[PDB]
């Protein structure tokens, strides 16, 4: 059995900042790669970020300087720092894992329950 | 920069019958293609992880197939719990991308 | 005979009463056979060929790389892996880079790295093996009847030869029969070699060379390319990431290296039939069953004239077109001599009888005149016709 | 500082009261600057580049041939010509062939023959000339603020330098200023060279080498190709015709020959921006305007702890990441000594003062133990924190 | 003046043979290349043969062997001899000269008045 | 093998009308195309021997334009000699070959 | 009052007023300290240990092979290959075979043949990465209080030691304190090594040895076994078949080679705690802070009685048990001498004063006797108790 | 010699129904197993070749699964066009054999 | 279309012999493997033999030493030496190719129409 669940969602003032996180369980957390995805208010999905099992980060050009993904594998806590949060960043956010060889190039596997984020 | 598109779109569908949904990419994606589903509010889950390859626990009633630049999912017979919004996702290229999903419903 | 036109003739003369003579034929040249009282016979290669030889190998000379993948590990924590490694279709490589906290790496040292890319050949040459038993030869044979040049392509005889159809004969109307033997088992070594095929161009090369080529290759069909190592190379890893070169199309390099190979070509009428350019054969011929058609005829002593003037060959002989007009089935005298007194036929008549087979029709003559000044003479009386010639 | 992640690091130490120092700079490596009572400075060569250098030449490393034409003359009738010959776009060749009656001719001998085909480059590499004036350095430099690993990306100062600029300095808050006079005038000799562009790959090559290349070439203006003889070849004529041979794509050969050149890279963000790989630069640096910021703050030793424990760098100094949560803004002391008695601080401290500037945040520290082995201290009393190290 | 005048077209036996001819005038005939062409009774023009100013012949595969050109530039006369004649052809025949550069690869310059074949 | 296909076959136009007619070839012809007329019952005539080249004595009201593979005549004013059959003819490749022809008439 | 029969039981005596002494310990033994007017101490290594080192790599010492599958090609018919050859997981090997017409072949010569089988490890060792910072030292200490042997297990001290906690202090009720100061930097080099485990048995050995193993091996996390062709071997082909051999369990061979490697064991309780034998370390101790608890107490001079008679230690000293039936917080005089005149206590009292702490319980006493015959003496007055002794 | 069987003597079945078969062997075959179908009076046809994946044209109405000793085929939304004989087949040792046969019948 | 068609069914005396045969078309027949199978009475389907793309046979003990397969490239014809025939061998025989690689170890795609063999 494995489970992921999100934390740190809600509301911040536009231009503001947060540090989202996930607690994850049931797998040897070092071995997996992990990633984040949005479900927009448009109900259109989007990729946010990923980190290798080799502890290396990846981002799309939509957020290259804005977010930072990171994790502590010994405590198996995953983190997502954010800043400059604009209106368009208001969405549902989910985190997920890749595979046991854990390159970011991976069909993603299980997703958390999600947490929302908003600005006003 | 990849993009993806579905020729179908959110629709009603003949519950109990087979149902089909279809996608095309900007280019060859070498079957690095996955299919996924959502029901409103609750968190999405994965269905197909390469064309013609399945997780455990996902129903054998599904199968999707394709090659190169375009691909399609089917279910060989639909269920009331399984009609919902379906999404497709390539994960080969540096920015990952989702193809715009299709709802299913019937009265 | 058509051998007049070829850039090079070899002459051979049979000993009197010799049943056989032998000759070596090579595609750029042809042979003419003299015998003391028999019509002269000329022979040549049209082609040597192979039919649908079997696929030895295919070799790529260009390829294109895509979907390039990377994975990494923090230095002490393990060894990097990627699913694509496990199948040759992805042309993997493995290496190490240093990483440290600047890379976000949890410790300092050599991290493991792997990378892969989908490989496809863009353009590939093919190879085929020489079944020596499947070789064919084609021999072109013609007789110096003195038939008009316009008629040569209809009079000329074409003979097939095969490793297990090793004897053949030809027949010439009234001139009789000729029979030929040739070294189908032995004339070439080429079972040691492959036919090499590119787009619309081809060569023959030994198997060892091809097997030594440092390039990726495939065999049978559909199987994974067995030797990715050379056409793809990866940079040193950099900034804990890597990208991958591809070498350019080696086509020019390969086609340069083949400059010493013998060339091959394709029958447009038959995609399976390959014609090899530059082969040679040894051959032997029965002259005995020939005859001089017109020998019984009278001399004309009547006013013939040149249809085309006495003219130089490529080979130091000379040729003529002459027709008799009023006359008969007739043999016409031809003499080459020092003086218009014509004391001796100083030189050699090559069409051993010029025959006007009918009053309507010109006849073609060849003679080998002596060195220095001489007169060509044809016909007799004051109706004679003459021309000065030099060496 | 960002510089900690570089694999190759070396130290320059300024003489006391040297208001200037200097450093020599290379993309593969970094320099760290020490002075007796100053915040240490790290310096690294960043991208060296040109935007939109001017077209010198284009070279077609592949071409294709079609519409091939042939025309011929009987040997006496003088020289052959053709309409398509009239323009260079058809890359003509002229020669002589055998003719004779055996190919329908009126006379035997060498006859004039001519052939053409339209020539089109399939793929071309381009060349662009180096304006030394347009050489733009970028340089990365950063003080040992003791900033978190992460904050490096935001503290880092990125400056551009060029043949139009002497210094364009920047300030570090509280730590003061350093002026930077770079050797923009002198560092490279490339005025004699072209940037070579292939498909998504590029090189720097001297003008002589490039101009000496035999493949057919064209001006930067795109004028009609000059030298197709080096790409197109012709069979010796058969009496009827000449087959025309296109040599293969040469890029594999050329990319092999280029292996000795320095590599060059395209930017995707501006296709006209080209980046030179592995360049050198040097600079003169003022240190006297630097400041040790933290001296005002206290020493409390107030139950500090590691966020990440001490560890060896890639370059033989050691580093650690620590916080005083709660407590106060404070500058806790650090020493490495012979013994737990700590009689002499036998090795060198590499960043002089931490600053616990807010009660929630950590600090990163660096130290240089002496040759052999030595003991490290931070804090005071029995409540001080310690470790052990080799050279 | 470029008057060109065909002769010899007429009826022939199937499998028979014929020699066509044409007379040129008004230009240095040797320099030009020439061609024969047949207007099908259903009005399809078709190339029959061509001949170089170097006496090099050319034919479509459809008449290989069966047809041949020759020319007599001592008298500015063209000949086309042919054998195994077949009612696949009963066209009007014409002939034409090419470029003054004298090559097979030319457009047609001017055409003679023609003469027609028939086969029975 | 080479093939030509002129586009019309049976157009009609008024005396002095302006008309375009055009042909595509089976591959490149590099403008070694010619345009020819048969006036009915008498020997053919030569019009244009490469695109953008008026043949001698052909009046300036005839014209034509070309490409690699597709080509056309245009007639600015169909003066009364217009009536007849117009043919394209390629000559780049030695099996020379002809268009269908195309007629023109008044009634 | 500790260390019954220990394989070595050596003494270190401090200089008077020396705050520190140094000791080197090895898990076989203990070392007891004399402080010239302070209670004697003793110390020993319980273990050195690692918890949960990283699961980097696995190696199969045995495997089983199944469903060996084969096919073939006649000598001209290209080359044999089969689906499994393109993938992994099947340890494939391929080669040429003789074939001939009598084998049903179309022709005589070398055909080609391919063979593969599913490979699965039967039994495997695992390897794990040591982190030096994850090394722990656990040191026992006990002071020579004379406590009952049974009470030793409740009296005994243990301290953790590691590079991040290089100092600690023992405390003894009424007996004061002593600091201890372990040394990490030069004890052990396990950074170059793996822990290796098979079946409840384990060793430490260097990484390079493990890298050099001929056996096939597996990633820490996946299914792609990597070098099966070391374990499997293929017979030379027969005309249409090969039989493929699995070598037996190499375990014995492997375990023979490890016979020189240092042994390691898992804890029963924490399966991830590995406890390493053969360990040794250096340490320092503050002696000064100890206390003589009862030197002020009443001297007994009374009829005590023995509970375990004077008996020889593993080395040198004599030990005994005694108690006082009626008494107090009291103390007992002890002497060892040449003569019952007891002119000098020629030997050394090791528990520097055995206070009879209570009416409840016996006390242990330890004495170093002189060489030769001597008398043990305990108590005073005519009430004293005695026995013979030697060397 | 691998023994194997699937149990059912037949399935009586109806339009739109889901129906299945399962097979068990004597050895842990590597999923080198197939299912075969034969309507009467004509030759068999192969649906699924490696035990998880179909040959061309076989509709999504069919699928199959298994590992080691145990395998199954399923039909989703059966039709009368699918009726008739069924067989499994092992092929990872050379005594190739089909086990028990079965059949599909309309109710 | 890819096609197989069997021939040489019929009736023979026990202990006699027959040529069972089949023709293949639509593919490079030499490169495929080829295989033979039958349905007996009592409604069972049975393998009888196969040959590699390399001319190499495989046999069950039921038939070992009774029969052999052969084939030709010359005509893409299968042959099977029905020999020493015995009462149980009455069946509808079929042949059904093999795989792309020429493995005998494979599934197989396409089946010939079969033919009935019978024995008195």
């Amino acid at each position: 059995e494995v489970k992921l669940v999100e934390s740190g969602g809600g509301l911040v003032k536009p231009g503001g900042s947060l540090k989202l996180s996930c607690a994850a369980s049931g797998f040897t957390f070092t071995n997996y790669a992990m990633s984040w995805v949005r479900q927009t208010p448009e109900k259109r999905l989007e990729w946010v970020a990923s980190i290798s099992s080799g502890h290396t980060p990846y981002y799309p050009d939509s957020v290259k300087g804005r977010f930072t993904i990171s994790r502590d594998n010994a405590r198996n806590i995953l983190f997502l720092q954010m800043s400059s949060l604009r209106s368009e960043d208001t969405a549902m956010y989910y985190c997920a894992r890749g595979d046991y060889y854990g390159s970011v190039y991976s069909a993603m596997d299980y997703w958390g329950q999600g947490t929302s984020l908003t600005v006003s | 920069e990849i993009r993806m598109t579905q020729s179908p779109s959110s629709m009603y569908a003949s519950l109990g019958e087979r149902v089909t949904v279809t996608c095309k990419a900007s280019q060859d994606i070498n079957s690095y293609l996955s299919w996924l589903q959502q029901k409103p509010g609750k968190s999405p889950k994965t269905l197909i992880y390469r064309a013609n390859r399945l997780f455990d626990g996902v129903p054998s009633r599904f199968s999707g197939s394709g090659s190169g630049q375009d691909y399609s999912l089917t279910i060989s017979s639909l269920e009331y719990e399984d009609m919902g919004i379906f999404y497709c996702l390539q994960y080969d290229e540096f920015p990952f991308t989702f193809g715009s999903g299709t709802k299913l419903e019937l009265k | 005979a058509h051998c007049i036109g070829i850039t090079d003739r070899d002459f051979i003369e049979g000993v009197h009463g010799g049943t056989w003579v032998s000759a070596t034929l090579e595609q750029d040249k042809c042979v003419t056979v003299m015998a003391p009282d028999k019509p002269s016979l000329d022979i040549s290669l049209e082609t040597v060929a192979i039919d649908g030889p079997a696929e030895a190998r295919k070799v790529c000379y260009s390829a294109v790389l895509t979907n390039v993948k990377i994975n990494d590990k923090c230095p002490s924590t393990g060894e990097a892996h990627l699913e694509e490694e496990n199948e040759g279709d992805n042309a993997c490589k493995r290496t190490y880079s240093d990483r440290g906290w600047g890379n976000g790496c949890g410790l300092f040292g050599k991290g493991s790295i792997v990378a892969c890319a989908k490989f496809t050949c863009a353009k590939s040459m093919s190879l085929f093996e020489v079944d020596q038993t499947k070789i064919q030869y084609v021999i072109r044979a013609q007789l110096h009847v003195g038939a008009k040049q316009e008629n040569w392509n209809t009079d000329i005889k074409t003979l097939k030869f095969d490793a297990l159809s090793g004897s053949q004969e030809a027949e010439f109307t009234g001139y009789g029969r000729a029979t030929l033997e040739c070294q189908v088992q032995t004339a070439v070594d080429f079972s040691n070699s492959y036919i090499a095929e590119m787009e619309k161009e081809s060569w023959i090369v030994d198997k060892q060379w091809a097997q030594d080529l440092t390039l990726p290759w495939q065999s049978g069909s559909g199987g994974v390319w067995r030797e990715m190592h050379h056409l793809v190379e990866f940079e040193p890893p950099h900034a804990a990431t890597i990208k991958v070169l591809a070498l350019g199309n080696q086509e020019g390099s390969l086609k340069t290296a083949l400059t010493g190979a013998m060339r091959v070509t394709k029958d447009t009428n038959n995609s399976k039939l390959y014609k090899l350019h530059g082969g040679h054969v040894a051959c032997r011929v029965k002259l005995s069953a020939l005859t001089l058609k017109g020998t019984s005829y009278k001399i004309c002593t009547d006013k013939m004239f040149f249809v085309k003037n006495p003219t130089d060959t490529g080979h130091g002989t000379v040729v003529m077109q002459v027709k008799v007009s009023k006359g008969a089935p007739c043999r016409i005298p031809v003499i080459v001599a020092d003086d218009l007194t014509a004391a001796i036929n100083k030189g050699i008549l090559v069409t051993v009888n010029p025959i006007a087979s009918t009053n309507d029709d010109e006849v073609l003559i060849e003679v080998n005149p002596p060195f220095g000044d001489s007169y060509i003479i044809v016909g007799r009386g004051d109706s004679r016709l003459t021309y000065q010639w030099h060496k």
